[PDB]
């Protein structure tokens, strides 16, 4: 039998079939209830008028059980067409996943989905699997959570493992606020799907933030233009790359957080100095956050800085790591060791 | 019970393995030595019981081949009790320790077996 692969993204649940080299299946974790049954995904921000809409998993954890269901019923029956009771299930999790939510999740897929066995992966761990490493750092940044996560040998080192304090949402947002400067009003929940997909298209990260604001200002080399849904040209000129900047300057959000390099530097030195040097050298990206350009090379700088100068910083960014979670889950699930891996349900269901 | 971790890591030696459509395929020995450029190993030393797993990584081979590569070591460690030391081994940038293996030395050669992707 062939597994079924479910990586629960904080915004996009990814999803698709063991053995292949991508989710065929990508949809928004958002449950619509009537205003005055449940619809998923993109279904339910088409009806957003007769709806409330709601994300069960808002920050990477699980916080609303039912709708949590839903949306993996809608996996399985609208997405996948897969009856979930005849395949193996692999499902990850955010890093620092309490064993609490795990144990529901786990319950929810062996008694309300009869699922015959799981594994639960850890996301970073994934990642860093289908780059290809058994030991490095993980910075994985996507919706609404990003995390650094050493991993040695195989596996994460859980008193290590940081969160950083924002994710792609909070740039969304924090572009929605800085065009107001050039009299844009975006603000609807439709409207920030579209100032998401102009920060996907136009942003990127300053290789010195400084320097680039100087230079941005002296030509409208900076500008670029984008094409809203009603026909209407957006030109946008120094938000696209002081966008992405919080990721390094939290404060621009009003965070006191420190920032991804500050993050990573702080998460290596919690593992113990006999293993940095293969850390600092295995600093895997991951997320759809880490998709960029530039970012490669400004946290190199920015860790450099920080770390011993003996120190090798190398900054890894592959080019499928938007997925990077759901493939390595894929790999993992393929292998002839996988059915010596998982959990069945009758162990579960005697345990 | 993977037939392979059943007979891995028994005697002093040098056993080699290549990543074959998500599964650990024993190399012929009269091959040791020789790596597809577009294929990933898993590399056994036993020393008389002390253990150094290496993962090598062909320049053209595969996701799906270097990802299983790294989860097999970590999952051969795993079987002998954690005791193993594991090695990443990029073409062309093998440690010494690797290349000492081979009385002949490392060589590479075009081609390799189909993705699993
Ligand atoms: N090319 C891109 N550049 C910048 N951000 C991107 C890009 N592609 C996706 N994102 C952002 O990545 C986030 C989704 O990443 P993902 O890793 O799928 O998150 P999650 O797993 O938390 O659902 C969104 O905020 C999205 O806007
Ligand atoms: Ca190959
Ligand atoms: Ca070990
Ligand atoms: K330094
Ligand atoms: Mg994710």
């Amino acid at each position: 039998v062939q597994a079924l692969v479910v990586d629960n993204g904080s915004g996009n649940v990814k999803a698709g079939v063991a053995g292949d080299d991508a989710p065929r299946s990508v949809f928004p974790s958002i449950v619509g209830r009537p205003k005055n049954d449940a619809y998923v995904g993109d279904e339910a921000q088409t009806k957003r008028g007769i709806l409330t809409l709601k994300y069960p998993i808002e920050h990477g954890i699980v916080t609303n059980w039912d709708d949590m269901e839903k949306i993996w019923h809608h996996t399985f029956y609208n997405e996948l067409r897969a009856a979930p009771e005849e395949h193996p299930v692999l499902l990850t999790e955010a890093p620092l996943n309490p064993k609490g939510n795990r144990e529901r999740m786990t319950q929810i897929m062996f008694e309300s989905f009869n699922v015959p066995a799981m594994y639960v992966a850890i996301q970073a761990v994934l990642s860093l699997y289908s780059s290809g490493r058994t030991t490095g750092i993980v910075l994985d940044s996507g919706d609404g959570v990003s995390h650094t996560v050493p991993i040695y040998e195989g596996y994460a080192l859980p008193h290590a493992i940081m969160r950083l304090d924002l994710a792609g949402r909070d740039l969304t947002e924090y572009l929605m606020k800085i065009l107001h400067e050039r009299g844009y009003g975006f603000s609807t929940s439709a409207e920030k799907e579209i100032v998401r997909d102009i920060k996907e298209k136009l942003c990127y990260i300053a290789l010195n933030f400084d320097e680039e604001m100087k230079t941005s200002e002296q030509s409208s080399d900076i500008e670029k233009s984008y094409e809203l849904p009603d026909g209407n040209i957006i030109t946008v000129g120094n938000e696209r790359f002081r966008c992405p900047e919080a990721l390094f300057q939290p404060s621009f959000l009003g965070k006191e957080a420190a920032g991804i390099h500050t993050t990573t530097f702080n998460s290596i030195k919690k593992c113990d100095v006999d293993i940095r040097k293969d850390l600092y050298g295995n600093i895997v990206l991951s997320g759809g956050t880490t998709m960029y350009e530039g970012i490669g090379e400004r946290l190199t700088r920015d860790i450099t800085t920080l770390a011993p100068s003996t120190m090798k910083i190398k900054v890894v960014a592959p080019p499928e790591r938007k997925y990077s979670v759901w493939i390595g889950g894929s790999i993992l699930s393929s292998l002839s060791t996988f059915q010596q891996m998982w959990i069945t349900k009758e162990e579960y269901d005697e345990s | 019970e993977h037939p392979e971790f059943l007979k891995a890591g028994k005697e002093p030696g040098l056993q080699i393995w290549r990543v074959e459509k998500f599964d650990l395929v024993p190399v012929p020995p009269n091959l040791y030595g020789d790596f597809f450029t577009g294929d990933a190993y898993v590399i056994l030393k036993t020393v008389q019981l002390q253990y150094d797993l290496h993962y090598w990584l062909g320049n053209e081979c595969s996701q799906d081949e270097s990802g299983a590569a790294a989860i097999f070591t970590v999952q051969l460690d795993d079987y002998l009790n954690g005791r193993a030391v594991q090695h990443r081994e990029v073409q062309g940038f093998e440690s010494s320790t690797f290349s000492g293996y081979f009385k002949s030395g490392l060589k590479y050669k075009k081609g390799g077996v189909a993705s699993g992707f």
